[PDB]
């Protein structure tokens, strides 16, 4: 018996899943050539 | 009582233990000095200058007369390969043995055999270990003799025509001029030890300090310490740790003000130029260029009232000009033809400068010890194009850090173990605060 | 039990982030602020308000890369995304430095936010509120800085822009332009950073080094319980020690830790002071009685001079660059330069 | 300026022996709980 | 001690790392398409290496208008056209 | 903008024949360029003689004209004062000097042409900056 | 009785008012003679030659500075870092030209300063302390030491020592930026860090005390006076303190012991400030910050600048203008 979703769970993947979204995107750019 | 931060201290009094602790981390350092040197063997180019690659440990083998030849053109790159191999080789047998005895040998030693074993404040013991690693290290100092004496010689940048490997001869065994180093000011125009300039020198300290260090490990071995010894100093593991950290700390500010200043142990050929050597180098240079476009160097008046080529130092050497004027005690090879008992020679100036003189010169200005933390050469203004950072400032650098942390650390277990030999390293004792039973200051 | 009161129960619920009713004004403004300088600093360039790239995506790295302010044409324009100037495109917004607002105005209310939170959970816990006091401090630099001083200029272009160099060229700058360490509410700045990081560190070393044995290991912190009456160190040694040491010593614990919320918290106030007098060009540039001797007697020499010189430099050589908009353009024989270099 | 430097290196030998011999005359001793 | 679940205990779990063995590499690469496919620069407005100058231009195309901005801008992105 | 044929298409010779590099030459120029001689001519200034620059006006009114492949590659080989007047190999690199300029020892004859061409391109590219110096850095 | 014995009992005697001590024995005449040469030369000194070029600075009150611009002036680039105490000049007048004095008062202070910490080590065991204190001091003095030693050393000259004067400092601190772009280098970020982070943990400790106060008084005294100095109960509720910090971020971010939180409040700008000194340090061997300068070029290869070529151009515009009369050849390689 513990809630899942929280507060807590929300303030969490607020900050989570744009973060990694994030870095895909800064990585697929170190192959970019000019 | 340590907490697992303060891990290896639970060693203190384990001297099985720790020594698989030292001996595994003497094959740490074994290792990397030969996978270093693989590295950079197989980085490296001859066609190259050292120091445009990078290269911290081929500079010591060459250095030391193994691969190289006159001009410090390199000959040979199989020494190389040799002294990288044999480290690293070496390092898997003290891994072995420093495994083996921090995880399966006896934790402490004292009851396998009384001869390894030892107690941190057995004074006799002690100082029986420091005597025989005196010994080693003297001979250790000496095998560098045997290298310079009867084994190829060293490398020599003052050797006449460029520089070249030389064997030493006559090493100078004179003690007003070993010891007389040791009696000069570090200042300027002086430079303490960094200052020794040939190899005769450098040889002769060495079997000096060999025998020193032989005979002190005979005396250690023999002896115990005296009273007035036994009443100043706290004798105890972490105590004697201090005492190391401390010469730690000391020789690695030396080492830096070493690799700093000195071309001779530190060949400009191989390490590049100093930053004086540099800052001298450009002045060389322009006077070269405008004395042949016609410019009278020597009555050339600049914008201050100083000669704008040459001036006199304050005790009226004729020096060169500019801001490098403050430079006036570098020596080097390249720039001694030139020089006269007042100075620089104006007649040799305008007469006898060699086209060999002026490309060092160039290459030595625009190979000057300044760069970014990138690895971009040259002034912090200058633009992206050139991969450079000079061997001297990463030497240099390194070792004025550690330098100071290991003077951190002796401060910090100085203290520690004044304050745990007194009994309150761990606190004050509430029911017996001293200054409660001091008087009140006012 | 109305309405009110229900929403009022459920904001101050205990739980592992506390909400409040702060919380609503502090947590999406916090969210956006940080939310569009990851935003502009991974995508987003400076080339039409600057000239400058300014993103990962073009090539930045972490110490290059900015939320850079809009052009200097956008005057102080609050640059809405529904305003005139970008008219509702979300892209166009982007390119015009819509994000620099966006930023600096959702900060400004999330600064608020936080400061209402210290306040509110002060109130509900029964404690003085002198944390929520002190951070009025960091509250006085961001308005005078961000807001204040650009205010005071031609446009927000002249604010500091939010990335790493972009802000030690913002240093520079105020070296060259308003000789700004010359500025005595700037140097009482620097004695209330500086005092308050010595503070920090002699009052910690102090306690560690005056602590009661109250254990027996070697690792002290173990020896300490949060709900012991007594004192973990010796106030009464720490003392002796520094009386005999410095010659004067604290005696009175509440008196030191106001102080160390004194000291910083001024500090900041008083530089804040000074940064909205250059809002206006309101300097300490100059010394009047050294420019009228310097320029009576060429060989009357100072730092105070050098300085100056050092600022000209910085000015000429820096300006072309740093306001596009101006068209500066400075031939060779214009730039000052000592001789060679 | 010869008897200034005479001075000088009479009065820096003077402070620097007070300093090896105080740490010499058994200083691990002078604390206030356990004196050797 | 305030009645959610202890972080210790989620990411140890074998639920959680079901889910999230999935979850994370899904937007890491979601962000990496967002550049790869190009649509970071158009969203934005970025230039692109070969966008910044026209071919024999070296003039930065500054905005110079507060309320004819955007057209300035869509002037000089028509010039590369 | 972008590193168009136009741009990499230079003098071959004083004639006026031309020639267009490759992308690839261009780079491999680049790169020879630093590895050979920015320590001197970072940007197309001369660190050890500020007076002489890479400009291409520069090269066009040097003895005999260097503002083409054919003078170029020949400098690289055989280099002379500005006025022609004198052989400076023992004080410039060359493949003349390979001996004392170790660097000079394996480039070949395409590698010259690289080298050649991007010294040209350069300045198509970056305008006053290649050999203004500082001001325009 | 005896009387040697007697003079260590008063040179370590934990009665002085303040403490003397072995380090005491060269700290006193150490820091008598770097600040009474200090006060005159700052006053009265005239001109002198820093920069070795016949262009006297003139540093001192009545020479025409007030308390902003004035200095001691570094000695001359002429001298180096050749020792250069009274009885090397022929005269007062030439050591006082050629900045005899700025040595004579850094070599006193740095010395006397290096006693100062090894005096609190000292005092530490007189009174049956913990003895680290000394090296939280170690961190300023490290700082000391690379500003007026190691830059120098580095450098080839006290010349380019900081100057002990306001202005002084500032033109140190711009010169160096030229110079080295210190800005751009990370041991700085990390002394900005210690500091900034300092002052920030400072301000917090010393809110978070004061607001868990436990009521003592009225509202018509201090608040202070509720603390007796020697008292055995500590004087605010650190329960309270937690409870209040731990919710305005969350619990685990708070700290509820205050033997770690007094060792955090201690290491942190101790260490930011130990690699600022590093950096100073490491910066006088011309390992310098970052150069990012055009390493952002488009597809034809147009230089796209950044704000790292904007610091650039302010950097050349300090490295022309400096020491304007001081170089004749285009590189300033010290
Ligand atoms: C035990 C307690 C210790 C108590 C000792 C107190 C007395 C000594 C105090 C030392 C003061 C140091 C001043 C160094 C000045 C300087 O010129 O120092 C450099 C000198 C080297 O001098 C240079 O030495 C040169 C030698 O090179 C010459 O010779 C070479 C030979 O090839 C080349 O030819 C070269 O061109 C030629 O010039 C020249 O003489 C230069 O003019 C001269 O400047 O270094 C050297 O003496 C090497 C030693 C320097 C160590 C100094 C490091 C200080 C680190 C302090 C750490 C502080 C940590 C903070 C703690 C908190
Ligand atoms: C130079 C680095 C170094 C070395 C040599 C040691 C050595 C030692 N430590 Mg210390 N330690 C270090 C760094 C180091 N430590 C650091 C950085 C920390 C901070 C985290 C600690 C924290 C720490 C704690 C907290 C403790 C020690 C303890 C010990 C001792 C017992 C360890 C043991 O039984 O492990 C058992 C470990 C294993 C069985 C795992 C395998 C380990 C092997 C050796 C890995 C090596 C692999 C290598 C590739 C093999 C090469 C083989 C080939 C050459 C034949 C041992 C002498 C302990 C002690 O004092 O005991 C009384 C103890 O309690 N250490
Ligand atoms: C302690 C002495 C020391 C010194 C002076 C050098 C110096 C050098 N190394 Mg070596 N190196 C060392 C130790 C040392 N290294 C060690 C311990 C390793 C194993 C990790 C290596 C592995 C290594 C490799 C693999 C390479 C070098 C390379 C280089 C060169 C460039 C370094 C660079 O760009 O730094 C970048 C600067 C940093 C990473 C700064 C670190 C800051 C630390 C984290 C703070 C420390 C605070 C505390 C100690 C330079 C000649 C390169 C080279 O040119 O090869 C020919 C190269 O490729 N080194
Ligand atoms: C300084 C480092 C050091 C020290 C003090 C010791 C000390 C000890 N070891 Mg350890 N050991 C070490 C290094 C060290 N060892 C290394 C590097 C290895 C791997 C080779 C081992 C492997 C090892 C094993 C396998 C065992 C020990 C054991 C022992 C104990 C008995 C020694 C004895 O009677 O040997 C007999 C002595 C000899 C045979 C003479 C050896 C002569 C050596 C090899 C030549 C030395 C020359 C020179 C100094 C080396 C440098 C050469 C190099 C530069 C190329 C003793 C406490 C034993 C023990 O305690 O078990 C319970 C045991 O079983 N050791
Ligand atoms: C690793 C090296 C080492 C170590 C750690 C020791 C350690 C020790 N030695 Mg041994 N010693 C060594 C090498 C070493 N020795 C060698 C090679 C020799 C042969 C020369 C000796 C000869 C020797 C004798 C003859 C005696 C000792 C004694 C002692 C003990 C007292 C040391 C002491 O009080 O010094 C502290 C030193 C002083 C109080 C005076 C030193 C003042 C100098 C001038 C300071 C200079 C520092 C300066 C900043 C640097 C520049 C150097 C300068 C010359 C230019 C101690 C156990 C004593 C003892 O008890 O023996 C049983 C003793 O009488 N040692
Ligand atoms: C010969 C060198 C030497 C030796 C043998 C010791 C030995 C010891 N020290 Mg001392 N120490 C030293 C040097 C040394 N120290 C130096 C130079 C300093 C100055 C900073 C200190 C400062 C110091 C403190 C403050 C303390 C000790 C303590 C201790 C004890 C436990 C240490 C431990 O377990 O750490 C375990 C190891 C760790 C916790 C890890 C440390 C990791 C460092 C900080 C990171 C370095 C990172 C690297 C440079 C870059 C990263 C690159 C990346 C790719 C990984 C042990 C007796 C403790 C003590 O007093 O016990 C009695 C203690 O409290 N030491
Ligand atoms: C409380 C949280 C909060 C706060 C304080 C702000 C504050 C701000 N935002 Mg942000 N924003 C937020 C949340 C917040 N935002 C959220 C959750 C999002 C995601 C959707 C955004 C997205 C966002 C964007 C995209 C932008 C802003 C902008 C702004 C600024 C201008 C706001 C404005 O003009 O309002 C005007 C409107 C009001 C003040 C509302 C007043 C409400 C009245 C009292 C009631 C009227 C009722 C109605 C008429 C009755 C019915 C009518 C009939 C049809 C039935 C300002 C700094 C702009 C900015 O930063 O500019 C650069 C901007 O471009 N915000
Ligand atoms: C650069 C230095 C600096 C930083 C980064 C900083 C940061 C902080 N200080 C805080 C607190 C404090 N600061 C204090 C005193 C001080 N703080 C100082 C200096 C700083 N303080 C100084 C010198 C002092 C001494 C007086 C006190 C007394 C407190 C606190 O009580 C509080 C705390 O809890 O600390 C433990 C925290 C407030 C959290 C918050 O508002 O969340 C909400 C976040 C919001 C509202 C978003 C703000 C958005 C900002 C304003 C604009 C955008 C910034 C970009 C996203 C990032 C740009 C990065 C580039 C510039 C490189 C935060 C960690
Ligand atoms: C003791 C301890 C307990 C707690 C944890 C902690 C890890 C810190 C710890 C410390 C462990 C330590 C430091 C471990 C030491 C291990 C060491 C030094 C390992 C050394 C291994 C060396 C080995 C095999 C070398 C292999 C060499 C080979 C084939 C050479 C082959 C080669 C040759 C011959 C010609 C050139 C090419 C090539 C292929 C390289
Ligand atoms: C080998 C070589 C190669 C190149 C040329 C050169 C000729 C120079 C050459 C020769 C070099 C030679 C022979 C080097 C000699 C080095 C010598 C003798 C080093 C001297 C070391 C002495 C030192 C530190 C003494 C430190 C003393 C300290 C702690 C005293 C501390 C104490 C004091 C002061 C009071 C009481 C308490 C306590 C703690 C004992
Ligand atoms: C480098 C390093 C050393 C220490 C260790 C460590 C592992 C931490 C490490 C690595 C850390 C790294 C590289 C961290 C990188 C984290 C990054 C890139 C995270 C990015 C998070 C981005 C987020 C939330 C973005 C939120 C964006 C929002 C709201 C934007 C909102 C909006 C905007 C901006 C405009 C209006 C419309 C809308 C939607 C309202």
């Amino acid at each position: 018996s513990y809630p899942i979703f929280t507060v807590r769970w929300v303030a969490v993947h607020t900050l989570a899943v744009p973060t990694i979204f994030f870095l895909g995107a800064i990585a697929a750019m170190q192959f970019i050539q000019r | 009582g340590f907490a697992w931060w303060a891990g290896n201290a639970r060693l203190i009094n384990l001297s099985g233990k720790l020594l698989g602790a030292h001996v595994a981390h003497a094959g740490l350092i074994v290792f990397w000095a030969g996978a270093m040197t693989l590295f950079e063997l197989a980085h490296f180019i001859p066609e190259k200058p050292m120091y445009e690659q990078g290269l911290i440990l081929i500079p010591h083998i060459a250095t030391l007369g193994w691969g190289v030849g006159p001009g410090g053109e390199v000959v040979d790159t199989f020494p190389f390969f040799v002294v990288g191999v044999v480290h690293l080789i070496s390092s898997a047998v003290l891994g072995f043995g420093g495994v083996y005895h921090a995880i399966r040998g006896p934790e402490t030693l004292e009851e396998y055999s009384s001869f390894f074993g030892y107690d941190w404040k057995d004074k006799n013991k002690m100082t029986t270990i420091l005597g025989f690693h005196l010994i080693v290290l003297g001979i250790g100092a000496l095998l560098l003799v045997a290298k310079a004496m009867f084994f190829g010689g060293l490398y020599d940048t003052w050797a006449p025509g460029g520089g070249d490997v030389r064997v030493i001869t006559n090493p100078t065994l004179d003690p007003r001029v070993i010891f007389g180093y040791l009696l000069k000011s570090p200042f300027g125009g002086e430079g303490w030890i960094v200052s020794v300039n040939n190899l005769e020198d450098v040889v002769g300290g060495h079997i000096w300090i060999g025998l020193i260090c032989i005979a002190g490990g005979i005396w250690h071995i023999l002896t115990t310490p005296f009273g007035w010894a036994r009443r100043a100093f706290i004798w105890s593991g972490e105590a004697y740790l201090s005492y190391s950290l401390g010469a730690l700390s000391m020789m690695g500010f030396i080492a830096t003000c070493f690799v700093w200043f000195n071309n001779t142990v530190y060949p400009s050929e191989f390490y590049g130029p100093t930053g004086p050597e540099a800052s001298q180098a450009q002045a060389m240079t322009f006077l070269i260029r405008d004395q042949k476009l016609g410019a009278n160097v020597g009555s050339a008046q600049g914008p201050t009232g100083l000669g704008k080529y040459l001036m006199r130092s304050p005790t009226g050497e004729i020096i060169f000009g500019g801001e490098t004027m403050r430079f006036w005690d570098f020596r080097g090879p390249w720039l001694e033809p030139l020089r006269g008992p007042n100075g620089l020679d104006l007649n040799k100036i305008k007469n006898d400068i060699q086209p060999w003189q002026e490309r060092r010169a160039a290459e030595y200005m625009t190979h000057a010890p300044l760069g970014s933390l990138n690895s971009v050469g040259g002034v912090a203004t200058e633009i992206n194009s050139v991969n450079f950072v000079s061997p001297r400032s990463w030497l240099a650098t390194s070792h004025f850090v550690l330098a100071f942390f290991f003077l951190v650390g002796h401060l910090w277990h100085a203290g520690r173990a004044r304050a745990a030999a007194a009994g309150f390293e761990k606190g004050i004792d509430r029911e017996s605060e001293p200054v409660l039973s001091m008087p009140s200051l006012d | 039990r109305g309405w009110f009161d229900i929403l009022d129960d459920w904001l101050k619920r205990d739980r592992f982030v506390f909400v409040g009713w702060s919380g609503i004004l502090l947590f999406p403004c916090a969210y956006l602020a940080l939310g569009g300088w990851l935003t502009g600093t991974t995508f987003v360039t400076s080339w039409y308000t600057h000239g400058l790239a300014s993103s990962y995506l073009e090539g930045c790295n972490f110490l290059t890369v900015a939320v850079s302010t809009p052009a200097n044409s956008m005057g102080h324009s609050l640059l809405l995304l529904w305003g005139p100037e970008a008219q509702g495109d979300f892209t166009r917004w982007c390119q015009l430095g819509g994000l620099w607002t966006f930023i600096a105005l959702h900060g400004a209310f999330g600064l608020i936010g936080f400061m209402l939170r210290q306040f509110e959970i002060a109130r509900l816990v029964g404690v003085r509120p002198y944390n929520a006091i002190a951070f009025s401090a960091p509250i006085a630099v961001f308005v005078s800085v961000f807001l204040i001083y650009p205010l005071g200029q031609s446009s927000w272009f002249f604010a500091p822009s939010f990335g790493v160099a972009a802000i030690f060229r913002f240093l520079l700058f105020f070296q060259g332009f308003h000789n700004w360490t010359l500025n005595p509410f700037h140097m009482m700045g620097v004695a209330g950073v500086l005092g308050g990081a010595l503070l920090c560190a002699i009052h910690g070393a102090t306690v560690e080094n005056t602590l009661f044995q109250d254990g027996e290991g070697a690792s002290t912190f173990r020896a300490f319980n949060p709900t012991q009456a007594e004192e973990t160190y010796s106030m009464v040694t720490a003392n002796r020690f520094w009386s005999q040491i410095f010659g004067i010593a604290f005696s009175n614990k509440r008196w030191l830790h106001f102080f160390m919320l004194f000291v910083p918290v001024t500090g900041l106030w008083m530089s804040a002071i000074g940064v909205v007098g250059l809002a206006l060009n309101l300097r300490s540039y100059d010394f009047i009685s050294q420019e009228i001797r310097a320029a009576e007697d060429p060989e009357f020499e100072t730092f105070y001079t050098k300085n100056l010189l050092l600022n000209e430099g910085i000015r000429a050589w820096m300006a072309p660059q740093d306001q596009p908009h101006e068209n500066f353009v400075f031939p060779e024989e214009v730039l000052p330069r000592g001789n060679a270099l | 300026m010869e008897t200034l430097k005479i001075t000088v290196y009479i009065v820096v030998t003077f402070f620097v022996l007070l300093f090896v011999f105080g740490f010499l005359s058994g200083d691990p001793a002078r604390n206030p709980k356990r004196k050797d | 001690t305030t009645g959610e679940r202890p972080f210790s205990d989620i990411i140890t779990s074998v639920r959680y790392w079901v889910i999230h063995s999935i979850t994370i590499p899904a937007l890491f690469i979601a962000g990496w398409l967002f550049v790869s496919t190009g649509l970071a620069y158009d969203v934005f407005g970025t230039p692109r290496p070969d966008s910044y100058y026209a071919q024999e231009q070296r003039s930065i195309p500054l905005v110079t208008d507060r309320f004819e901005a955007k057209q300035q801008v869509e002037t000089f992105l028509e010039q590369l056209k | 903008a972008e590193l168009t044929p136009e741009v990499l298409t230079v003098p071959l010779n004083s004639e006026g024949k031309t020639i267009t590099l490759t992308e690839k030459q261009y780079l491999e120029g680049k790169r020879l360029f630093q590895y050979a001689c920015a320590s001197c001519h970072v940007g197309g200034i001369t660190k050890t003689n500020p007076s002489l620059d890479l400009r291409t006006e520069t090269l066009a009114l040097a003895t005999p004209p260097r503002d083409n492949i054919e003078g170029l590659v020949d400098y690289m080989k055989n280099p002379t004062t500005y006025d022609g007047e004198q052989e400076i190999a023992e004080v410039h690199p060359s493949l003349r000097s390979a001996d004392i300029f170790p660097k000079m020892r394996n480039l070949t004859e395409k590698d010259l042409v690289a080298i050649a061409g991007h010294i040209l391109v350069e300045p198509k590219i970056l305008g006053d900056k290649w050999g203004g110096g500082k001001v325009y850095y | 009785a005896n009387l040697w014995e007697r003079f260590c009992n008063w040179v370590t005697s934990t009665d002085n008012r303040l403490y003397v001590g072995w380090f005491g024995v060269i700290m006193i005449p150490t820091l008598l003679a770097a600040t009474i040469c200090f006060v005159i030369a700052f006053i009265a000194a005239p001109p002198v030659d820093i920069d070795g070029i016949r262009e006297p600075v003139s540093g001192s009150l009545l020479y025409g500075n007030n308390i902003i611009t004035g200095a001691v002036v570094p000695s001359s680039n002429a001298i180096g870092l050749h020792f250069y105490p009274i009885w090397e000049a022929a005269s007062l007048d030439e050591w006082l030209y050629n900045g005899g004095p700025y040595q004579l008062i850094i070599f006193h202070f740095l010395l006397g300063a290096s006693c100062y910490m090894g005096r609190q080590w000292e005092l530490s065991y007189r009174l049956g302390m913990r003895p680290w204190i000394c090296v939280a001091y170690s961190a300023p003095l490290a700082s000391a030491f690379a500003v007026f030693l190691i830059y120098p050393i580095g450098q080839g000259s006290f010349s380019d020592g900081m100057p002990l004067g306001i202005s002084g400092t500032f033109n140190f601190m711009i010169v160096f930026q030229a110079e080295h772009n210190i800005l751009m280098h990370p041991f700085h970020q990390l002394g900005v860090a210690g500091v900034f982070g300092g002052a920030l943990f400072c301000a917090m400790h010393g809110s978070l005390v004061t607001s868990s106060l436990i009521r003592e008084t009225t509202e018509t005294e201090s608040a202070n006076y509720g603390y007796k100095f020697g008292q055995e109960e500590e004087t605010y509720n650190i329960v309270a303190a937690h409870g209040y910090f731990g919710r305005l971020i969350f619990q685990y971010a708070s700290f509820n012991n205050s033997r770690s939180l007094h060792f955090f409040l201690a290491a942190w700008p101790v260490v930011g400030v130990w690699f600022t000194a590093l950096g100073i340090s490491t910066m006088a061997f011309n390992l310098n910050g970052f150069n990012f300068n055009h390493s952002v070029i488009d597809a034809k290869g147009n230089v796209i600048n950044t704000w790292a070529d904007i610091i650039n151009r302010a950097n050349l515009g300090m490295e022309v203008m400096h020491e304007r009369n001081a170089h004749n050849f285009p590189l300033d390689l010290a």
